[PDB]
DNA sequence: TGGAGAATCCCGGTGCCGAGGCCGCTCAATTGGTCGTAGACAGCTCTAGCACCGCTTAAACGCACGTACGCGCTGTCCCCCGCGTTTTAACCGCCAAGGGGATTACTCCCTAGTCTCCAGGCACGTGTCAGATATATACATCCTGTGC
DNA sequence: GCACAGGATGTATATATCTGACACGTGCCTGGAGACTAGGGAGTAATCCCCTTGGCGGTTAAAACGCGGGGGACAGCGCGTACGTGCGTTTAAGCGGTGCTAGAGCTGTCTACGACCAATTGAGCGGCCTCGGCACCGGGATTCTCCA
């Protein structure tokens, strides 16, 4: 649960820390979940993006928040902490999620959150773009290829982590041997190209993309759900805080997000697998009926 | 004759090698080390032609006066 | 006379092995030369080539192209710290030089 | 005039790792170049290891040798590992 | 910058220092020669002028001398540079040309 | 007693006429075999060999801390620091 | 029989002298361990190269010309012992 | 068995230049490997230079370029002229 | 006379020089001009590095010559030191010289 | 400016291990002669180095202005240096064992040297495809006008 | 003031056109492969003894540790100006033509010369002894340090 904050760089020109965490009537709540489910067990291209809100509930702090590590940084100085990556224990969500894209509802998913909770959950490695990073990855400097390892590689700001790549090329050629940097972007760092693209590609195809765990204030990662509704396509923005574009938001919430998501698997008839270790997954699982 | 290597070209090497600043003083100095080095160089490249009985300063001689010198150079055949 | 089977296939080379052999008798190296030095010397240069060649083409798809040119042999060579000591001491012409920008030099960011 | 050079065998060496990508001529001319300074330089290494030694001949101990003095880190280890492969097959045949 | 942004939160004369930077950039992603080959030509004419007199240069065999030469001294500045940032500076001075070529041997 | 710095040159001046062997031989001796004992184990070096090793050393030794000397001087400096070294083996070429 | 640490052999006095050879007048408290790692870097190259030559030479003893000729090889010829 | 050594004809030269002098053992050896080294140069440079024009024969244009190319320049003409002196000395008697 | 280094104007082994080349696989074959050439120009050198060491032995007031007078020798003159650049000399030690800044003021 | 000292240059006595000379001789340098060819010399040609021109124009050159840097001065502090006592281990002198280097025969397998045969590798001819430049087109973001 | 909407800036994609270098094809020839023999380079085993390893013991030279002070490393701040950048004027580099011929490369012929060989002898090396240059030790006189 190491945060971000000074990691990423002292220049935190967020300028956000009074964040009134707007509820919703239960009832109010409930219809507006009715009709999110509604509108996306129709619709075919649906692509999700999740941020720093859903891994709140599994422990690990959130950033813009009442509790937020950026907020405490800003109004004095109290950074509370309870859980680890290692040992964060992922949300329901996760998978809730991972049953999504089996069943082939869930058309992509774009997360911006770090923990990589996503691919510890088995989500298929070739539908994310882990747009910021994540900490159990680190990509060669070479050949630009990926290990997807179990414990953290421990550094920030795309920098070496002390390994160096065993792929072995054909012809009894030395291995190639790259410095397997890590992935997880500073204020003022390019995002990876593949996963940009394919970021890009899924929102624009999304006629229906809905954004939760995230204030969206951030560079393109708030973007996406922009783009998922022009040239058509409705947004849902899930979130507690107000959304940096709830005024083109064409959906809203004001609830937990483990609750929503859970109440729309409920409609939808759907169930949620439980949580694992490392069981990580990289092809696309079949789609299920 | 010498003064044909002009100040935009040494800044323009300096640039490429990755200097951010060139001092005023610099570009005597820097023609001073060119001379030099093409001083010992032609010269190894002219004895190697002279002894091979040759009026032209083969591309081949330079090549071997360079790896005399500890500065092989590739691309020239050899 | 059978069939001449030139020694490189039989070793399973893409060298020459003959010719490697009466360079090494021609070129004044020893007043004989051994059965096997040929081979070996020859399965060594192409093994070096097939590296040198390899990681050149590898820059070149990195560079989106497909005509290997001496500034992918340079960069090929430089960014291999094995193949940089080995070819210390070589000028590969009209390969430039790597992308080096000290960091003193770059600007201070976290303006405005 | 009859020129010799290792064009066409690294041309084919080029095209048994990276079945569709060219070469240009100075690109050519380069690696040629860079054989044949690594092949003197192993040839008078070996040489001189078979003078100390005070034999008269050059065998693939002695190539290995020079390989060995000549190459540093894992391309040495390499080097020495396909030169091995290739005479064994070679003296098998 | 087709959707593509750094990392950040959202939103005439360059700054003497930037511009040298964008030519650092370009010159140090390009290959070709940076001296005008005819006054190098000259330049090589004249030096071997005083060994052996009437004395023909392969076209080549000057392009050799060229990249020989452009290659020594883009070398020697690079360590120039490195010697001036050692020095607490930023602008190489002949005393760091000096001292580069003292270590090196060649002074 | 003496202010500092004055016999540093006096330590100079006398390092400098002399010609011995500056290391002392049983520690270099000892170096150079467990060196050793990384590549072929069991050695037997003839004690020629360890001469010879240690007056390349000492030479070698020599002429880098005059390098290093060359560097600081050049940095406005008096004492040699470690980034002094790196420079000098930065310029000549090693590591 | 399996030396351990002799790199301490080579005493802060020992390294003082040194570069007192090379007229140096200061010297700082950290350049003690930065020499002896430059030494035994160097040491390394020059037994390898030795080792190389014995090993080739069918011989279990590092010969003093083993030695000359490995220096020899790196450039740095010395004159003394032979060769 | 017997080794071989320019010891002799160092003590000769010493003593023509210097009458008076002598030689510790250390720096006979020292001039020993020295004089080695100095052939070696010389001679593994004419045979280059043989090489590269094709020859076979090692004459003595061989070695008088290959001292041009190796002694700097005073002492290139000086060791040039002596052998030059020395040539014209013995093929006239 | 009857050796090939007396009918030259020599003192080095003319002989012994031809037999070197011949037996040291430098080239096919050896011109009989070429001993004569190599071993004039090794006494010329073995003459030139003795005389500097005598004269340093003489200005060191000692009746011999060490490898350390061999080291001044070799240093202290320019040409030498080129030709010389990358050698050792063992016992040698190093020309005397401070730097002009550390000296008091 | 002057006065006491640690360290240094220098004079006299001298005896051991290393320089220097002696000498037998045994393998290497020398003389003379034979034979093949590697290179000296002469020719021919036609490749390409050289010289000159006119037009484009990319780059070189001169100046002007400002700020970013170099430089110098001043003030901690802290990090070496010098000295004196403890102590730690090199240094030397000698002795023993035995490995491993060095030389010696017997020999046997491998490489030099030939000759014959002929497919691999070159020089040239040809087709065309990658790469360079220019055109148009679709979509993100920035600047500005209008409406909330 | 923020947001909706349009104009503009800037980017990546599809496309077209062109050009000279690059890939493939072919005939031509000579350098490489197969079969062969002869002899000597260097395996291999045996033997000898030089030198490396190892140990011990005493004196003791240099390393180790501590302690104080003072020198300079390093940071900060302030002032001058030198370099970076920009612009407009110059100039000579680039390119493409021709037109010329020095001499680079190939060939042809022949002889001077290096390899080789046999037979001769002499000089440079291993072991022999003799003599002294300078390391070492005693003291007498001297030069920057430091202090005053
Ligand atoms: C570099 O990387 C970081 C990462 O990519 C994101 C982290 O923040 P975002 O995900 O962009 O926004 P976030 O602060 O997470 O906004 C979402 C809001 O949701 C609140 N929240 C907490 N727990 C929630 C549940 N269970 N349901 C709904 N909302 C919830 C958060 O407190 C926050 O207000 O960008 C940086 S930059
Ligand atoms: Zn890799």
């Amino acid at each position: 649960s190491v945060n971000y904050a000074a990691g990423l760089s002292p220049y935190a020109d967020k300028g956000k820390c009074g964040l009134p965490e707007i509820f919703d009537p239960p009832e109010e709540l409930e219809r507006k979940v009715w009709e999110l489910a509604r509108l996306v067990w129709q619709s075919s291209s649906v692509v999700f993006h999740t941020g720093a809100g859903i891994s709140t509930a599994s422990g690990i702090p959130d950033f813009r928040g009442p509790h937020g590590v950026w907020t405490m940084e800003e109004r004095g100085l109290a950074p509370k902490f309870d859980t680890t990556f290692e040992s964060a224990r992922p949300t329901q969500t996760h998978m809730a999620l991972v049953q999504l894209e089996r069943v082939g509802l869930l058309r992509f998913l774009v997360s911006q959150n770090v923990d990589g909770l996503h691919v510890r959950s088995g989500f298929p490695r070739d539908k994310l773009a882990e747009l910021h990073g994540n900490m159990f990855v680190e990509e060669c400097a070479k050949c630009k290829t990926q290990y997807v390892r179990d414990t953290v590689v421990g550094t920030m700001g795309l920098k070496a982590t002390g390994r160096l790549c065993t792929v072995a090329k054909a012809r009894g050629l030395r291995a190639c041997r790259g410095e397997l940097r890590d992935t997880i972007l500073d204020w003022e760092d390019s995002l990876p190209d593949r996963d940009l693209a394919l970021a890009d590609e899924a929102s624009r195809n999304a006629d229906l993309s809905i954004t939760l765990g995230t204030s969206l204030q951030i560079r393109p990662s708030g973007n996406l759900p922009l783009a998922t509704k022009r040239r058509g396509g409705r947004l849902v923005i899930v979130n507690l805080q107000p959304t940096k574009h709830d005024r083109h938001a064409d959906l809203r919430i004001h609830g937990y997000v483990d609750e929503v998501m859970t109440r729309l698997m409920k409609h939808l008839g759907l169930e949620i697998p439980a949580w694992d270790g490392p069981r990580v997954l990289e092809r696309a699982l079949p789609p299920l009926p | 004759n010498i003064q044909g290597i002009t100040k935009p070209a040494i800044r323009r090497l300096a640039r490429r090698g990755g200097v951010k600043r060139i001092s005023g003083l610099i570009y005597e100095e820097t023609r001073g080390v060119l001379k030099v080095f093409l001083e010992n160089v032609i010269r190894d490249a002219v004895t190697y032609t002279e002894h091979a009985k040759r009026k032209t300063v083969t591309a081949m001689d330079v090549v071997y006066a360079l790896k005399r010198q500890g500065r092989t150079l590739y691309g020239f055949g050899g | 006379r059978a069939k001449a089977k030139t020694r490189s296939s039989r070793a399973g080379l893409q060298f020459p092995v003959g010719r490697v052999h009466r360079l090494l008798r021609k070129g004044n190296y020893a007043e004989r030369v051994g059965a096997g030095a040929p081979v070996y010397l020859a399965a060594v240069l192409e093994y070096l080539t097939a590296e040198i060649l390899e990681l050149a083409g590898n820059a070149a798809r990195d560079n989106k192209k497909t005509r290997i040119i001496p500034r992918h042999l340079q960069l090929a060579v430089r960014n291999d710290e094995e193949l940089n000591k080995l070819l210390g001491r070589v000028t590969i012409a009209q390969g430039g030089v790597l992308p080096n920008i000290q960091s003193v030099l770059l600007p201070k960011k976290t303006e405005s | 005039t009859r020129k010799e050079s290792y064009a066409i065998y690294v041309y084919k060496v080029l095209k048994q790792v990276h079945p569709d990508t060219g070469i240009s001529s100075k690109a050519m001319s380069i690696m040629n170049s860079f054989v044949n300074d690594v092949f003197e330089r192993i040839a008078g290494e070996a040489s001189r290891l078979a003078h100390y030694n005070k034999r008269s001949t050059i065998t693939s101990r002695e190539i290995q040798t020079a390989v060995r003095l000549l190459l540093p880190g894992e391309l040495a280890k390499h080097a020495v590992s396909e030169g091995t492969k290739a005479v064994t097959k070679y003296t098998s045949a | 910058t087709k959707q593509t942004a750094r990392k950040s939160t959202g939103g005439h004369r360059y700054r003497p220092g930037t511009v040298a930077l964008r030519e650092i950039r370009r010159y140090q992603k390009s290959t070709e020669l940076l001296i005008r080959k005819l006054p190098f030509q000259r330049l090589v004419r004249e030096i071997a002028q005083d060994f052996k007199t009437d004395l023909r240069f392969q076209s080549s065999a000057v392009m050799a001398l060229q990249e020989a030469s452009e290659a020594y001294l883009v070398a020697l500045f690079e360590d120039t540079n490195l010697a001036a940032i050692h020095a607490k500076r930023v602008t190489i001075m002949p005393k760091d040309i000096q001292l580069a070529r003292r270590i090196r041997g060649e002074r």
